[PDB]
């Protein structure tokens, strides 16, 4: 699958130690399937693989 | 006979007098801190919303 038109915006963030920051992304996929999530800094870690 | 007026009829910040127990009832005077402790379940969250 291809994504594109992707945004990000951030309804809440904490520094809680414990995954106190929720993002959410919006797309527009070629097709249904799915996707690998990583984050491109050491700063911020993502719990969904 | 000579009583005159009695405190529910003369007494400042609109005050209402009763007897039996003695007591003063709804005076407009000054103001009231209050402080509340609300559970976490009151809450709703922002990606909830």
């Amino acid at each position: 699958p291809s994504l594109t038109d992707m945004s990000c915006e951030v309804p809440a963030c904490t520094h809680s130690s414990d995954f106190g920051g929720v993002a959410v992304i919006k797309y527009a996929a070629s097709k249904k399937g799915k996707c690998a999530v990583h984050s491109m800094t050491n700063a911020v870690t993502i719990r969904e693989a | 006979k000579e009583r005159g007026a009695s405190l529910q009829h003369t007494a400042p910040f609109g005050c209402q007098i009763a007897t039996n127990p003695v007591r003063a009832v709804n005076c407009a005077v000054g103001n009231m801190p209050i402080s509340i402790d609300i559970p976490e379940a009151a809450f709703t969250r922002v990606v909830d919303a």
